[PDB]
This record gives C-alpha cells, structure tokens and sequence, in this order.
DNA sequence: GGAGTAATCCCCTTGGCGGTTAAAACGCGGGGGACAGCGCGTACGTGCGTTTAAGCGGTGCTAGAGCTGTCTACGACCAATTGAGCGGCCTCGGCACCGGGATTCTCCAGGG
DNA sequence: CCCTGGAGAATCCCGGTGCCGAGGCCGCTCAATTGGTCGTAGACAGCTCTAGCACCGCTTAAACGCACGTACGCGCTGTCCCCCGCGTTTTAACCGCCAAGGGGATTACTCC
C-alpha cells in the first residue's frame, strides 16, 4: 500500500478512503495525518465493543461532521443502544440508568423511541 | 506455514538501479544484487545465531537492528 | 528549574542519577556529569534551527524524513564522526552518469 | 512521561519563536542523541585508566576526538 | 507511436524515481525473504511492529549503495551499466569476510 | 623492515609532525612502526587494484584503478 | 620513497606494468596518511599528564573505531 | 476466616477466507549498451658506469622517567521540605500533491 | 547530409478547506536541597638514570643516467546483444471476518 502512498496524501487522487474495519484499527497512528471530512459505519450491530481500539482510532478524528448507517439498532441492551448515539457524537452524559434500567418496560421503549425520533 | 521469494523484479529491481544510476542495463543487474544480498544477510544471520546459540537466550527491543547492522558494515536510522 | 545553572534547560534529576551511576567511570571528580546535557543541548539547538530552516522552506511547514535524511547527508562533521548510517523513510542521492545518459 | 520535548521548543524560542517541526524529526532527535549520549559515555570510559589518574577533562577529550 | 531513444527515457524515469520518499522496492516479497531469513533457523520471533520498515531500509541502503558503487567501478570500465565483475569488485573490497 | 630507509621516513616523520606542538619527541620506540603500517596500506591498496586490473582487462592499474582501491576498501 | 624503492615495488607491480602509474599515483596519500596517524597519536597522548609521547597513553588510541 | 475446589471472564490465540494491489514478468524495437583486437607509439623496461647517506660504534652526562614518605584536595551516605515539568488535552497557525495554466524533454522526417 | 516544424509526453507557482500539530497550561509529587558524617584519588618532595647524542669516523645501499628498445591505452571498428520503455498481466502480503477451547486469574461457595 506505501507504492501508491506517494501521490497520495492531500489531493483528490482518491476522492474517498474506503477505509473498512480494517486500516482504522491497527493503524491509529498512521491514521492521525489527514483531514477526512466524513464519517461511517455499516450494520453498527456488531460494533457494539465500545471498548475496542476502534473507538480510540475514530474518537480522535475531530470530523466536522459525523455519521453512522446501522443496518438494524437492538431491541435490548440499552448501553448498545446508545452506543449508536455516542459513536455519533459523544456529547451526551455517560449515565443513561436514569432514562430506565432500574426505575413496565413499555414505557420504556417509549421513551426509547422518543430519545431516537429526532435521530 | 512458509513462503518463499519468486525472483526479485523487472520493474522493482529497474527503479533500484534507477536510484543507483543505472538507465540501460546488462544482463548482470537484476539478479546478482540480489545474491549479494542473500549473502550479506546470510552471513549476519550466521553470526546472529551463533550469538544468540553460544548463551542461548531471545534477544531485545527494536533497538538491536541499528547495532547489529552497525557491526555489519551498514547501518540505518529514522526514529 | 534544576539545569538553568549554565544555560541549559533538559531534565536533571534522572539526567543526574544516570551520569552519576554512569557505570564507566568510577567517579566523576570536578568533573562535569552536566557536560553531556551541554552537548545535548547543542545538538538540540543546532537540529532546531536546521529542522525550522527545513520545514519553512518547500512551502510547507513540516519535516518530511526526506527532509531530515537531506539534513544529515549534508553535514561533514557527522559524516566523519559515524559514516556508516543511513535515514529511513525517503530516498538515496539521485544520480546519473553521463556515460550512462546518452 | 518524560519529554525533553519542552526544553527544546525553549531553546527554539531562543532561536525562533512561532516555528513548527514534526514528530519523525522528534524521534530520530531521540535516537541520534541517546547514541550520542552512549558514545560520548563509552570514549571518556577508561582514559582515566590509561595512567593512574581517575572527570571534565574525560568528556572533554570524548568530543575532541569524535569531532 | 511516439518511441524515443532509450536512455533518454530512461533518463526521465531516473529523475521521476529520484525525486521524492517513493518506495522504489515494490517488495513486501523483500519482506517474505527477510521472514524465511529469520525463520530459517529459529522460531518465536515476537517482534515490534515497525521493525520490518526499519530493515528494509537498512537493506535498501546496502543494497543501493552496492548499486552505486558497481556503476562507479563499471563507468571504471568500458560498460556503463551494471555487470557481475564490477559488483564483486564492490564486494571484495569491502571486506566480505 | 624498512625498504624505505629508516632515516628518509624518520625525517619525513619529524618535519610533518614539527607544526603540531612544539618540542614534541619520542622514545626509544615508535620509529619503524608507522611506515609499516603505511606500507600495510599500500600493499592493501595493491592486492585490490591488482584486483581492479584483473577485472579491467589490463594488467596496468591506473588513477582510477587506485582510487577504487582506496575508497572500497573501508574508507 | 624515491625511483628505486618504487622500481621494486612496480618490480612486484603485476609484471611491472604498472610501473609509472603507481610511480605517480602511491606518494599521493603516503603524507595523508601519515598525517592521520600522527594526528590520532597527538589526540590520544593529549591526556597523558606527561610531557612527551608515552606508550602507556597509547595502548588504546583507537579505541573507539578500532 | 483465609484458603481449597471449582464455576467464571475472557481474550487470545491454531487456523482458514473476503478484499486487495501491486510483483514479477512478458513483450516487442532498436539503438544504445557489450566487450574486445588492433595502431602504434608512447609507455614503460632495464641493467651497469657514477656518488651522499644510513644506520650506525669509539667518552659523559644527558631531556624525560620511574621513583617511596605522608599526606592536600574532595565526592558520596542519610533525614523533613519542596519546586520542574511532568500526568493529561488538544488549541489557532498553517498545512498538503495534483488542478487553473503548459513550457518544457526527446525524436523524427522534410525544409534547406 | 545540417536545421528544424511538428509530433509525442508531464508536473511546477499556491490551494482542497477542514484538521496536524507541539508541548503550553491545571497544579502536584518525588528525588534535588541543607541538617548534621566521612576517609579516599592526586600528589609535592625526592635521585640518579636508559641508551646514546654532541665529537670522530664510517662502507657500501640505495639513488642517479643511457642507450636504446620493445611492447599495449584508448578508441576505431567490429558485430552483437539485448534488455529496457512502459503498457499489460498475472504471482502476491496485510488486515478484518468467522466460530471455538486453554487457561491465567478470580472469586462463588465452602470448610476444617
Ligand atoms: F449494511 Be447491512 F447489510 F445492514
């Protein structure tokens, strides 16, 4: 891969990085070069190890502007749940026992889905 | 679970005599380099196990290739 | 700080423990353990000059190993002190012999 | 931890004050002035063993002799 | 077909491969030959991670400065490019063994 | 021994090592050695140009021939 | 050196052909050479506390690149 | 009431594939690289008539050299206090190779 | 044939404009101070002395021409070779993707 890393860094020669699960994980550090304005996922069911070196690789690309593409958010398991929100943006307060867990579950899903509408 | 060389390049063994200031070439560039870096690497190799067979133990952090190819007649830095 | 005592400004403590407890000399007697901190500091201020000269220049602002491995083959004084050294991360000398240009 | 890092963007302000550089370059600055450090070590060793004297004057011919 | 005089073509190719930090070695076989090297004789390496550029670039250098000094040894002679004869004498006189 | 005479390179010795430091002297020893190590040099710098020649098609070294012999030789 | 201590080296000189080309070409770096070693010798019998050369401060001149 | 048995976490490997590009090689044209024998002469070849120096050996001590009393000149422990830059973060200036624009690099078949 | 009208190609002056980037800044914390203790490297006075340098007095060992004289240094000249030019194609490392057991650690449960 360093043989078209030459021509490679700032331009345009590649309009988009098509960079898999693959080169962001073990590559953090070399991954901590340029700018890149987006940022996906795919089916985030399975991503669901917040504390996998993934996160650390993505957390410090300050991107403008986030994103994420989930095939199909959980049904359960809360902390997954908003784990989609927090790869997102990780803005919101770390507790998340106050919105249910602890203190009838159709209330629950209710607010779930009222904490998803905008989102 | 082994692999093994396929004969060193047309193209890649060209732009090495490139950087070596060679445009045209003879029918002695591409291959012998390369013998002559199996040997240079061989006999390292050689006195690299006879040191770590001598006392046999395991060797150290990253720092043992800037000494050891020092030792060699060729060295390198960069971090 | 601990190694403003003649201009100098790296680390002392540890610096000290370990030329102290050098292991080559038994003791270093008046003497100067802050003499490889000085030197230090030269190369440090001689290797900032060089690498702000570098880094201005090309219309840029950082050092590429390009840059850095210019640098080194550049100088005659390191070239007589350690010659048997090569940087990474870039390229040899360019060269073509006229005799191999048509 | 430790970085010699601080001391030496002080001496750069000494030299110039709004200049940038890059991490290589701190690395290689690492490796080329601890094996500085363990040459100029290594030199001024046993001179004071040469004849029964055993200092600054140890260091002082390491750097004449490796410049 | 615009086909020029070789040499003058390979001339821009010296200067386009002599310009920058490309990697001239499309070599991760380069790689594969330093791991049957290691693996040639011992096991259980448990290696850094970067420590694979590092050796490659120490085998560019020796590789390249033998290029170099066999052009200088075969311009010596009445043949420009690179010959066998002008590599032994780099070798040879480098103390070998 | 000395096929240059001890007294030629004794001489040669004292008057290039004279603008060093002033009333520099020697012992007893220290008088024969360094010519043989110059000729160890030499005749190192001979095997290898003999070398050079033998490749270059010519029994006759030349400047070049010497130049490649001293400067592949380590230094 | 002078013509005869030449004219046997040349006599050894690949079948004394080479004759006038080391004529001109060894006394070249004779004085360079000369000039290196007795250099290192004056660093190395610089911290002797003595004031003429000893071989006591000269077992290991070159030490460090042998 | 801390350890003995053993149920738990778990993560890391032993290994085999998606996705993948570079890695070595083909491949045709030719023209510059491949390597040398001769021209002849210049490039060395050489061995005995003709001397300064080199490596010395005949006194007397003769610049540096090893030399033993008894020390002058200093460099490293511990114990209560404390400041340097480190323990962690990421701020505002300035990035970072092919595009707007194309004259360079290199050869070739007619003007001439 | 020279000289050239015309043909081929290809990345240098400054950004893409959103983020790399180096070690200032929050102050605290851990080996530096100074409170006393302590005996060791460096060395001043000390006395002729190692082998032979100032004379004299050397014997030939390299060091110097001559009289020709007798072959090879570099490129003409020769085939010849010959392997890149750079497009094109097929061997060819690295890094997630999979579903499991080992097993070091670690405590649920317990027990003598
Ligand atoms: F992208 Be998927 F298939 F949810």
């Amino acid at each position: 891969r360093k043989e078209k890393r030459k021509g490679w860094n700032k331009p345009d020669a590649f309009h988009v990085c098509i960079v898999s699960y693959q080169l962001v994980v073990q590559d953090q550090h070399s991954f901590k070069r340029k700018r890149w304005q987006y940022m996906v996922l795919d089916e985030a069911h399975n991503i669901k190890n917040f504390r996998s070196t993934r996160w650390q690789a993505l957390l410090n690309f300050n991107t403008q502007r986030r994103l994420l593409l989930t095939g199909t958010p959980l049904q359960n398991n809360l902390a997954e749940l908003w784990s989609l929100l927090y790869f997102l943006m990780p803005q919101t307060v770390i507790d998340g026992k106050k919105v249910s867990g602890f203190a009838e579950t159709k209330k629950t899903v209710a607010k779930l889905h009222q904490v998803l509408r905008p989102y | 679970l082994r692999d093994n060389i396929q004969g060193i390049t047309k193209p890649a063994i060209r732009r090495l005599a490139r950087r070596g200031g060679v445009k045209r070439i003879s029918g002695l560039i591409y291959e012998e380099v390369r013998a002559v870096l199996k040997s240079f690497l061989e006999s390292v190799i050689r006195d690299s196990v006879t040191y770590t067979e001598h006392a046999k133990r395991k060797t150290v952090t990253s720092l043992d290739v800037v000494y050891a190819l020092k030792r060699q007649g060729r060295t390198l830095y960069g971090f | 700080s601990r190694s403003a005592k003649a201009g100098l400004t790296f680390p002392v403590g540890r610096v000290h423990r370990l030329l102290r407890r050098g292991n080559y000399a038994q003791r270093i007697g008046s003497g100067a353990p802050v003499y490889l901190t000085a030197v230090l500091e030269y190369l440090a201020a001689e290797i900032l000059e060089l690498a702000g000269n570098a880094a201005r220049d090309n219309k840029k602002t950082r050092i590429i190993p390009r840059h850095l491995q210019l640098a080194i083959r550049n100088d005659d004084e390191l070239n007589k002190l350690l010659g048997n050294v090569t940087i990474a991360q870039g390229g040899v000398l360019p060269n073509i012999h006229q005799n191999l240009l048509p | 931890k430790e970085t010699y890092s601080s001391y030496i963007y002080k001496v750069l302000k000494q030299t110039h004050p709004d200049t940038g550089i890059s991490q290589k370059s701190m690395s290689i600055l690492n490796s080329f002035v601890n094996d500085i450090f363990e040459r100029i070590a290594t030199e001024a060793s046993k001179l004071a063993a040469y004849n029964k004297k055993s200092s600054a004057r140890e260091i002082q011919t390491a750097v004449r002799l490796i410049l | 077909p615009h086909r020029y005089k070789p040499g003058t073509v390979a001339l821009r190719e010296i200067r386009r491969f002599q310009k920058s930090t490309e990697l001239l070695i499309r070599k991760l076989p380069f790689q594969r030959l330093v791991r049957e090297i290691a693996q040639d004789f011992k096991t259980d390496l448990r290696f850094q991670s970067s420590a694979i550029g590092a050796l490659q670039e120490s085998v560019e250098a020796y590789l390249v400065s033998l290029f170099e000094d066999t052009n200088l040894a075969a311009i010596h002679a009445k043949r420009v490019t690179i010959q066998k004869k002008e590599i032994k004498l780099a070798r040879r006189l480098r103390g070998e063994r």
